[PDB]
């Protein structure tokens, strides 16, 4: 019957109505929202009517949902927590309307059985670091130095905690609410779990590390935070993709063709030369050439990826005609004709390879059309829930944020941003603040935690669906080696600032003898091999560069420094010496060769998107320092600045946003930064506000520009990125004894863990006494159990098991901690013993695995570091090399606030450089760091080497672009290779 | 309890002793005898009040006429110069030469002036050119500012010509509508400089006619957050542009329209009402659903009241919203069918709501549309409606060119209290052929000229009349142009809690004690008419401690040039004054010889009055070097006095001769008296002589005779007057000075009463207390009080330590009972110009409640019993004859264990009077009779959004 289609149309109309209304703060309603409320009974009338029709003949979980919805609806109009089960959940009944989406939903929910079990480990690993950080960071983040002396407030825009460090410029610190308005701190177990979880997703973890860095000291906090990123997120992300694959496993002339192929190579060059402030004659030339190309393409269409070249060529005529009658914005569709660059492979061979690639691509793309729609329905439901929860509540005294839930497009944009996982902590802070603050609004973090968990469950199932389809489309050496290590070590112990200091004084001669040994190896190898009769050329160029640097060492301030960078290649020659590292390098190179074909089409699509974005935005990203001025002519002079409640006089400057689309190269860089995922909400905010070619931006001028970023995020990161890992995997298949005592000890340690997770700040004194007494009782019980085990099992044979040895180690450490905790005259405030708390916080390390949690894991249960974890040595070498290069190049930049090169993050020291590189690899503000490490920057003062010049030359180079881009590209590629190597490790187990 | 007759006899003995000692020591009778025995070195002349008031009014009118002539010349020349301009688009080849102030660039070249030091200005000035002030937000070098500088450079010639015509001319300034101000003479500008010439009160008063502004604030839910505080700041800044001739009210609406404050109708928009409205607006919350119809109907109803006093002029509605879809066309088609009310609308905050209906209703009712997206735009967008309001004024033509005078305000360039003339300047370009009429509906700017209050004070001499007499001029609003109680400080309002913009508007009824006769006189003066009234009133002394009753004669007349009204207050015994007639140099030399400081041991320490005797004599505020300068000048300058007025000199030398001969003939006979510590005489000439030269360093009195509180107190009273010393070690003299007494010298020349001087002594406290004993009696204490309830001494020798203290601050019960039985009367006032210590939540200025006590009845004996609870307090009270002292005896307070709240008569900070009910019965005032609105020729086809 057609009675079902009428219900479907009604559901569509109700979804459209729900997508129309907006929420205003403080019981305010727009006049349009009154009309929508008028048609509440009409929509629910037939939803209650359909229940009666289906109840007189039927007497599944979807009918339950519809009944719940209608029951909540009828009770909602009698008068409000009940107006959420009938509104935000109503679009979900579209799934029950049709059986296709019902079958699709059953395909993705049947793959979560191995995923829910392994996700329990992530919660249990989060519980570890929550307890560990609770005993070390509790209540130690409540002192930030303001000292206004006039308004007893202010200070630093990011508040700087004192702890035991002391604010350098002076000041003193009274009570402080907390780092992120008192939300991101380890006060109790619930706060610690949220802080650990929000930094296991690599969002704001650096801010958390730095907040505890200047409150306790920069010595041991890295030991807590680096493993939390490595063993917390790197392993879990690897584990979920590993276990998800576990279920997956088991005209006709050639001359005319050449002419038309070369002709389309000029259409792309004509749209790739468009740039801001181009000459007017260039504009006229391109205006003529566009019409000429369109006419020629239409003529050859009349004469004659045939379908792709059909709509694209025809679309240009419509685009030119439609825009002619409306002078203004020009979206651009002509560059879509560039897809014919794929049909050029037959000339350069590998044509069949591109055919297989493109066939797999279109086959995989479609295989997700139903899952993508099912994905979008959940996005709509979550956006509606956020509107019902945070709608009209983000109107703060400082202005409403760009990521709000006031209107349906805004809520959709915010939900999409949180799903991409970028800056979701900021939106969660805003929601917590809106719902009341830390005192009463912490219940709204559940919405963002649940939504974030679905963002990973989103890409996981989409990646799984790609791989399933992709199979269907498949048919004296030691001494010379040690002298390299000594030279590499000597490369790291330098001061980039103090060019003439004792360390450099004693290191120049060390470098001289290293070069002497290297040239001895040079000279001894020119007789055995007879020159020429490969990386030996690399060794030769390194040695000749060293010789040249020595030659013109004895002008010498900037020219000679570039030659000294060549010595950072000393760790590279270790690859040839080690056969075990040579194999890993060979595997990396062959993996790059195997996947290089997809990189070509990826680059082509990136070029197309950048060309589209150049015409879409171009010179619209300019702005003036004060919002009043809208053009460069008026943006001149001085203006009064009311920012941050402080009145000041500043000069007006016509500036440009850091990341823009003026050139093709600038657009490519911006798109790459967006693809990495960092800073893309800011780019979207800048792009939405564009007004005209040479005018200042106006907020939310055109919100339709977010469609570009939605399509870009659907295509490039969500689809092309996991095509690499999927196709690499495709080319991969072919290569004491009593029961009561045992029960009590297992149950007793459960109580100790519970006792462990109840310490909290500002607890009553009697609470602390009870906690201490419980700890003492548990320690005594453990000592009694250990002495019983020793008596009944023999002292020497007691340590015959690793678990028993570990348990005995903690018990002795527990006794030592208990005795020394109270102490008396041996307080020794200097000798503050704290590391023995690790045994108390690791008792659960043994309490775990009641069954087989490890076995539940795949990479952890099966041999992890069998042989493939040898690739980890290659990543360490890359980090070392880039840290050395950064120290040598950017190591002398002057540190300042209001920039991403400062005391917390800089290149001054080797370990600071490694921390910066790790932060960039995880990805926090690597684009901002690259911006800070640019040319004409301040220079750190050189007390040594006295001279009459102060400014001399400006430190900071313009090679930061290539440096950072290449670094993160190499890091991502090596991470992908590490993942496929772990797949190597567990190949036998999964079969 | 002693008998009444015995106490009366004891009091009679004490008062007889005190009076006899004062009479025989001060030597008043000798001074009277000598004054009546000479009668030849001076003549008595009348002080006819009517002629004096007429002369002063004519002088003030002439001064304001000079200022009006200068203003007219400047305005006409500016109009003519601007009519012939070319509007060059480039100034790189033809640089503009001008001096920019506040400097320590392409398109223009600076000027380096000499900056000589010149009198009548406290700063460095240059007469060679005119300075230019450009506000921070406005950039010099743009086309508008460069064209303005080029066409306004022609005003320097007129500035110089005006200066040469009247050398006693203060700042002349032309305030451009562009934003820059060009003033002459050139002088450097005074943290962040927020000055803007378009917000100054004189510019606001010259830009447009008075208005009837009514502010509508949308307080629906959608305005909560940043836009709410933006709206609050915008409303405060908009209120800051309103003067005392405008009437304003603030309303809010969210599905219901109501007033944000206690006013309920249009109010006078003075400082108090403006502060009340600001405090009410800063405490509103956003909640509900907008309803434009209700709010607009409420505003239109409040603009059509006419029950209360209004301006009967520009009626404007300020709508502060964010956006919406409702247009409320029916409301506008109902109330203002003929469009008699302009509607100005503002869109505040960053939002994306529909601005269509807002713009439509803005520029359909002859109004304008403005946008305030941030804090920076608040200051500029809240002053631009005066361009719209001024279109009928410019369209009127020559009729709308009248010099207007502002309220007394502190000068922006640190010159003191000044008033400013004002004349608008019209864009007349294209009027030769009468074809443009498109940008000629805006004023070019406003011309202004400053008049210092010292110039007006110079035209009303006060040294020919007694210190109790004075002049004062009044406003049509009732404020005082000049008055003895007007001070160069801002008037306070509210309480100064901490966690030069406003004028000094002091009403006549707040300058001195209010009365029904005072109100009638003020009303008769405001509307403008001659008159004269003599009556009996109570006047407050200079120190806020005493109130005295005296007969006054008020003579007033209007100044014909302007709307001011001038009155002269003149008591009895002051219609005739002493004028010295003498021209022989021998007498002048023999009178001036007794003034050198070295000749003080045999004549007594002599003070001088820092009066303006002539230009070459500088006032130093030292009185140790001023006297030396004065007598050196009189021994050096020729007696003919070519440039030194001889009336003051002759008076001071005659009075010096009289005082010296009195000291030599009488005081030198008795070198020391056991009961007298110092003997002083203060005269109308301006000299105070203290017989004991030593006593000199203890004389903490103003050298000027006309500023001595005891002098006026003794002038008013017939009998002797006792002055209570200060308290809490306000200086030396608690025990080393004594109790001051005084007595006015009455003189009869030909049966005509004259009071030229006062004499008195400083009675030693020890001798008087010893005579009082003839001590530490715990059964009873006997005290002596004066007019004001101030202690002189007691019998416990513990009240004696707290000398000169209010009797209620130590024994509140007896003081309260004395007030209750109507032996003392008290009146409270408000001091709107008083420095206040900041409170909780430098120093600020706030209202202060002042109280004074004085004798109520003429009865002499007051006896009764105080009932303080389960105890009896028997007492008696007797007032000493021929003085201002009262002797009361009470029993010890220790017997009756009771203690009430202490009664304090001091500078009590306060916040009243409450202005919610003040506006219900406002004081009478007269508004301007000239209005400019509703011209048919007005364009009003330009909204605020079509231009954008
Ligand atoms: C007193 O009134 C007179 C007129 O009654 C007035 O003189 C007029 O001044 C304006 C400039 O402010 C002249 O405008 C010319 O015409 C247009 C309009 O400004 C300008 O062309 C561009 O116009 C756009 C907007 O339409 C503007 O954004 C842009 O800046 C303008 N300039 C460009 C693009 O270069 C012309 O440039 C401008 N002429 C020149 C030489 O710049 C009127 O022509 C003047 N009218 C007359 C009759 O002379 C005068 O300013 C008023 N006095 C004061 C103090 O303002
Ligand atoms: C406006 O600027 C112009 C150009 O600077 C002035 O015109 C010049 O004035 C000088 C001085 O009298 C003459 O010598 C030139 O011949 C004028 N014309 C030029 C330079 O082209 C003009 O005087 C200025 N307006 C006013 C009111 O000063
Ligand atoms: C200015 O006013 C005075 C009186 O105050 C008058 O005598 C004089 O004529 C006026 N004009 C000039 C130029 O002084
Ligand atoms: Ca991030
Ligand atoms: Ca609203």
């Amino acid at each position: 019957p057609p009675f079902e289609y009428m219900i479907l149309a009604t559901i569509i109309a109700n979804c459209i109505v729900l997508a129309l209304e907006q929420h205003l703060p403080e019981d305010d309603k727009t006049p349009m929202s009154r009309r929508l409320e008028k048609t509440e009974p009409y929509f629910i009338g037939i939803f209650c009517f359909e229940a009666g029709i289906k109840i007189v003949a039927l007497g599944n979980g979807w009918n339950v949902m519809d009944f719940i919805v209608v029951l909540s609806g009828i009770l909602a109009t009698a008068g409000l927590r009940t107006l959420r089960a009938v509104r935000v959940l109503r679009p979900l009944k579209l799934v029950s309307g049709i059986p296709s989406l019902q079958i699709v939903l059953k395909s993705i929910m049947k793959a979560m059985v191995p995923l829910l079990q392994i996700g329990l480990l992530l919660f249990f690993a989060i519980l570890m670091f929550a307890i560990i950080g609770l005993e070390f960071y509790s209540g130690k983040l409540h002192r930030a130095c303001f000292m206004n002396n006039s308004g007893i407030l202010e200070g630093f825009d990011p508040p700087h905690p004192c702890g035991v460090q002391g604010c350098p410029a002076g000041y003193e610190c009274k009570d402080w609410i907390g780092p992120n308005d008192g939300i991101t701190q380890f006060d109790n177990i619930l706060f610690a779990v949220l802080t650990v979880f929000q930094c296991i997703t690599m969002e704001g973890w650096t801010t958390v590390l730095y907040n505890t860095n200047d409150a306790l000291g920069a010595t041991w906090n890295w030991l807590y935070f680096i493993p939390l990123i490595i063993i917390g997120s790197f392993f879990v992300l690897n584990l979920v993709l590993g276990v998800l694959s576990g279920e997956f496993a088991k005209v006709k002339s050639q001359v005319f063709y050449w002419i038309v192929l070369s002709l389309v190579a000029l259409n792309t060059a004509c749209v790739a030369i468009v740039h801001h402030n181009q000459p007017q004659w260039l504009t006229h030339l391109l205006y003529y050439a566009e019409f000429l190309f369109l006419g020629l393409f239409l003529l050859e269409m009349s004469l004659k990826f045939n379908c792709f070249d059909f709509g694209v060529t025809v679309g240009s005529i419509f685009e030119v005609v439609w825009a002619i009658f409306r002078p203004g914005t020009s979206f651009g569709i002509s560059v879509l004709r560039a897809l014919r660059l794929l049909r050029i492979f037959k000339i350069t061979k590998y044509w069949a390879s591109l055919r297989n690639l493109v066939v797999s691509l279109m086959s995989s793309m479609k295989s997700i059309i139903s899952l993508l729609f099912l994905l979008f329905l959940f996005i709509v439901v979550f956006a509606l829930l956020g509107m019902q929860l945070f709608g009209g509540r983000f109107n703060f005294n400082d202005g409403t944020p760009s990521a709000n839930f006031d209107t349906f497009p805004a809520a959709i944009m915010t939900v999409f941003q949180i799903l991409t996982g970028e800056d979701w902590n900021e939106v969660m802070y805003n929601g917590i603040r809106s719902q009341g603050g830390v005192s009463s609004g912490m219940w709204s973090a559940i919405y963002f935690i649940v939504l974030t968990l679905f963002g990973n469950y989103t890409l996981l199932n989409v990646f799984l669906a790609i791989a399933v389809d992709n199979l269907a489309n498949a048919q004296f050496e030691m001494c010379i080696l040690l002298v390299i290590a000594a030279s590499s070590i000597a490369l790291a112990a330098e001061d980039p600032v103090l060019t003439n200091s004792e360390r450099n004084k004693v290191l120049r001669y060390f470098d001289y003898v290293f070069t002497g040994v290297f040239t001895f190896e040079m000279v001894i190898k020119m007789i055995d091999q007879g020159l020429i009769l490969l990386w030996n050329i690399l060794d030769f160029v390194v040695v000749v560069g060293a010789l040249v640097a020595f030659a013109l060492a004895n002008r010498d301030i900037k020219t000679i420094k570039s030659l000294r960078v060549l010595r950072v290649l000393r760790p590279l020659k270790t690859i040839k010496r080690l056969p075990k590292l040579k194999a890993v390098f060979d595997c990396v190179v062959t993996s790059l060769k195997n996947v290089f074909n997809i990189l070509i089409v990826y680059k082509l699509f990136m070029f197309i998107f950048a060309v589209i974005a150049v015409q879409l935005f171009k010179g619209k990203f300019f702005y003036c320092t004060d919002s009043s001025k809208d053009t460069e002519k008026e943006c001149i002079g001085n203006y009064v600045d009311h920012e941050k409640n402080k009145m000041e006089v500043k000069g007006r400057e016509w500036k440009r946003h850091e990341f823009h689309y003026d050139n093709i190269i600038w657009a490519l860089l911006t798109l790459f930064t967006v693809s990495t995922g960092e800073g893309w909400p800011q780019v979207l905010q800048h792009s939405v506000d564009v007004t005209e070619e040479d005018r200042g931006p106006s907020r939310s001028n055109r919100m339709e520009m977010s469609i570009f970023y939605v399509v870009y995020f659907v295509v490039f990161p969500f689809f092309f990125v996991n095509i690499f890992v999927a196709l690499i995997i495709i080319t991969f298949q072919e290569q004491v004894v009593s029961p009561s005592f045992e029960y009590t000890i297992m149950a007793m340690i459960a109580l100790n863990t519970v006792v462990l997770m109840m310490k909290y700040y500002s607890a009553p004194c009697t609470y602390e006494l009870a906690l201490k007494y419980l700890n003492i009782a548990f320690t005594m019980v453990f000592s009694l159990e250990c002495v019983l085990k020793v008596i009944a099992f023999g002292f020497l044979n007691y340590f015959r098991d690793t678990w028993n040895i570990f348990d005995f180690i903690t018990v002795i450490g527990s006794i030592t901690e208990i005795i020394l905790t109270d102490s008396k005259l041996v307080n020794t405030s200097g000798f503050n013993m704290s590391f023995l708390k690790l045994f108390r916080a690791a008792r659960l390390i043994k309490l775990l695995r009641q069954g087989y949690t490890i076995r539940i894991l795949l990479w952890t249960f099966v041999q992890s570091f069998k042989a493939l974890p040898y690739v980890c040595l290659l990543i360490a070498m890359l980090f070392f090399i880039y840290a050395i290069i950064g120290m040598q190049v950017f190591g002398n930049i002057k540190l300042d606030e209001e920039s991403h090169i400062n005391r917390h993050n800089n290149f001054r020291s080797f370990f600071g450089s490694l921390m910066l590189l790790f932060r960039s690899a995880t990805g926090e503000a690597w684009q901002e760091i690259m911006l800070s490490c640019l040319g004409e920057k301040g220079c750190e003062p050189d007390t040594t080497a006295p001279s009459g010049q102060n400014e001399n030359e400006r430190c900071g180079t313009d090679l930061a672009y290539v440096y950072f881009v290449s670094f993160i590209f190499f890091c991502s590629f090596l991470m992908l290779n590490l993942f496929v190597a772990v797949i190597m490790d567990n190949f036998e187990y999964l079969t | 309890f002693p008998s009444a007759v015995t106490i009366k006899s004891w009091v009679d003995k004490m008062q007889e002793d005190l009076v006899t000692l004062a009479k025989t020591a001060s030597g008043v009778n000798q001074l009277v005898d000598i004054y009546e025995k000479y009668q030849d070195l001076y003549t008595v002349e009348p002080n006819n009040a009517r002629q004096l008031v007429e002369i002063a009014a004519r002088d003030i009118e002439k001064l304001l006429s000079n200022r009006s002539k200068a203003l007219v010349r400047l305005a006409l020349e500016a109009e003519k110069v601007q009519a012939a301009h070319q509007w060059r688009e480039d100034f790189a080849s033809n640089e503009v030469v001008y001096y920019n102030a506040k400097d320590d660039e392409p398109g223009s070249q600076r000027i380096k002036p000499v900056f000589i030091e010149d009198a009548n200005f406290g700063r460095q000035i240059s007469y060679q050119h005119a300075a230019v002030h450009i506000p921070t937000d406005i950039y010099e070098g743009s086309t508008i500012v460069l064209n303005e500088l080029n066409w306004t450079s022609a005003l320097d010639e007129v500035f110089k010509k005006n200066r040469e015509e009247d050398p006693s001319l203060l700042w002349q300034v032309f305030g451009s509508a562009t934003g820059l101000a060009r003033y002459y003479p050139a002088s450097p500008w005074v943290k962040i400089d927020l000055y803007d010439v378009r917000r100054r009160p004189w510019y606001i008063q010259g830009a447009a006619s008075p208005k009837d502004m009514l502010i509508l604030v949308d307080v629906s839910g959608s305005v909560s957050g940043l836009t709410l505080k933006l709206i609050r700041t915008s409303v405060s800044e908009m209120l800051e542009t309103l003067s005392d001739d405008d009437f304003v009210n603030v309303a809010s609406f969210n599905s219901n329209a109501q007033d944000v404050s206690c006013f309920q109708h249009l109010v006078q928009a003075n400082v108090r009402n403006k502060k009340v409205l600001k405090d009410a607006v800063n405490n509103i919350t956003a909640k509900g659903i907008t309803d434009y119809k209700k709010g607009f109907s409420f505003a239109f109803e409040q603009l059509l009241n006419y029950n209360v006093s209004r301006a009967n002029c520009n009626k404007i509605i300020m709508l502060f919203t964010d956006g919406g879809e409702e247009r409320a066309q029916e409301i506008f088609n109902k109330y203002n069918k003929d469009k008699k009310v302009r509607v100005f609308t503002f869109s505040v905050g960053q939002h994306n709501y529909d601005r269509g209906p807002i713009q439509w209703m803005a520029c359909e009712n002859k109004g304008y549309y403005y946008e305030i997206p941030s804090i920076g735009a608040i200051r500029i967008n809240t002053q631009e409606y005066l361009d719209v309001l001024g279109r009928p004024m410019v369209l009127a033509g020559d009729k709308a060119k009248q010099v207007q005078w502002t309220n007394v305000y502190l000068d922006a360039l640190e010159l003191g209290l000044v008033i400013t003339g004002t004349l608008p300047v019209f864009n007349i370009t294209g009027q030769f052929e009468n074809k443009t009429n498109l940008k000629n509906q805006l004023i070019l700017g406003v011309m202004g000229v400053d008049v210092s209050l010292e110039d007006i004070k110079r035209l009303t001499p006060r040294f020919t009349l007694c210190p109790n007499g004075y002049y004062f001029a009044i406003d049509p609003n009732g404020y005082v142009l000049l008055h003895p109680n007007l001070q160069p400080k801002p008037i306070g309002v509210g309480i100064p809690t901490i966690n030069s913009q406003e004028p000094v508007t002091l009403d006549f009824l707040d300058a001195e004690l209010e009365n029904d006769i005072k109100v009638e006189i003020r009303n008769k003066m405001i509307d403008g008419e001659s008159g004269e009234k003599t009556f009996r009133t109570l006047v407050k002394s200079q120190d806020e401690r005493y109130i005295d009753k005296g007969n006054r004669t008020y003579t007033w007349t209007p100044v014909n040039g302007t709307d001011y009204s001038l009155a002269l207050v003149l008591p009895t015994y002051s219609f005739y004054y002493i004028k010295a007639k003498l021209e022989e140099t021998i007498t002048q030399a023999r009178y001036s010889e007794t003034l050198k400081p070295d000749n003080f041991e045999e004549s007594g320490y002599t003070f001088i009055a820092p009066r303006d005797y002539c230009n070459d004599l500088k006032i130093s505020d030292n009185n140790t070097e001023f006297l030396l300068n004065f007598n050196e000048f009189i021994d050096r300058k020729t007696p003919n006095n070519p440039s030194c007025n001889a009336d003051l000199i002759n008076r001071v030398l005659l009075d010096a001769g009289f005082t010296n001969e009195l000291v030599q003939n009488y005081w030198s006979k008795q070198k020391n008296i056991k009961g007298v510590k110092a003997r002083f005489v203060v005269t109308d000439g301006g000299i105070t002589r203290v017989y004991p030269k030593e006593a000199g360093e203890n004389w903490q009195e103003n050298p000027e005779t006309y500023e001595d509180s005891f002098y006026k107190r003794s002038l008013d009273n017939d009998n002797y007057v006792f002055t209570a010393p200060y308290f809490n070690k306000s200086g030396p003299g608690a025990y080393e000075s004594g109790i001051m007494v005084s007595k006015a010298v009455e003189i009869y020349i030909q049966g005509k009463l004259l009071k030229p001087a006062v004499v008195g002594i400083k009675i030693d406290v020890n001798s008087w207390i010893e005579n009082f004993t003839k001590r530490n009696s715990d059964v009873m204490d006997c005290v002596i009080l004066d007019d004001g309830g101030f202690l002189l001494m007691a019998n416990h020798d513990d009240y004696t330590n707290q000398i000169g203290r209010f009797f209620g601050e130590i024994d509140p019960s007896l003081m309260r009972h004395l007030v209750n039985i109507s032996v003392y009367a008290f009146n409270k006032s408000y001091d709107y110009q008083s420095v206040c210590e900041p409170g909780a939540a430098s120093k600020q200025s706030c209202i202060t409640e002042q109280t004074q006590y004085f004798f109520d009845n003429d009865s002499k004996s007051f006896s009764g019993v105080l009932d303080c609870g389960n105890c009896s307090r028997i007492f008696h009270g007797e007032k000493l004859m021929n003085t201002n002292l009262i002797f009361i005896m009470v029993e010890s307070k220790g017997t009756c264990p009771c203690d009430t709240r202490l009664l304090i008569q001091a500078e009590q900070t306060s916040d009243g009077p409450n202005p919610c009910d003040m506006v219900k019965q406002p004081r009478y005032r007269k508004g301007p009779d000239v209005c400019f609105d509703n011209n048919v020729l007005e364009d009003y086809t330009d909204c605020g959004g079509v231009s954008g």
